């Protein structure tokens, strides 16, 4: 059902709290909504190789060439942070 | 004699890697045996047979292969003298 609008969390100087709940909220919609394309891409996956058989070179290669990208990304959430002055790692 | 290198039959015949050799058509005779047979060893004596005796001519030619190599490394041993 119900489509939330999303707030874009930089924009909105951190006092009008409801907007900022609801920018974290449509945030983390936003993380779950790449997930559950990361989903759409492993049911996906799974449906090529058993109908492959031995055939992994064919036609499921590009499957897995953006399955493997997509996993290091389309994780978490954290904060948009101030001023990231400080990198480490 | 390994008849044919085919690649959309070769995929379409659903087999495998190191089963995709040469000689490898020769297994549609075989499969199609054993799954309207039952695979056991009265199945297929004559089809079986066949595919075998391909894969005895690729082995004999690899022992010439072989036989080309052993003969190069000794030559070259033997040049390395002078």
């Amino acid at each position: 059902h119900q489509r939330p609008e999303l707030v874009s969390f930089d924009d909105i100087n951190y006092n009008d709290h409801k907007k900022v709940r609801e920018a974290q909220e449509s945030y983390t919609r936003e993380q779950f909504i790449r997930l559950e394309a990361l989903k759409t891409v492993r049911k996906a996956l799974e449906k090529c190789y058993e109908e492959s058989g031995p055939n992994h070179f064919e036609d499921c290669k590009n499957l897995a060439e953006q399955y493997l990208d997509m996993l290091p990304t389309h994780r978490l959430q954290g904060y948009l942070g101030y001023q990231r002055n400080d990198p480490s790692k | 004699f390994p008849p044919l290198l085919s690649q959309e039959d070769m995929k379409k015949h659903k087999i495998l890697l190191a089963y995709r050799d040469r000689c490898a058509a020769l297994l549609v005779p075989l499969n199609e045996c054993r799954k309207k047979n039952y695979y056991m060893p009265w199945a297929c004596g004559h089809e079986r047979h066949e595919y075998e005796m391909c894969e005895v001519a690729d082995f004999q030619r690899r022992v010439k292969a072989m036989d080309k190599l052993k003969a190069e490394k000794i030559e070259q041993a033997k040049a390395a003298a002078a």
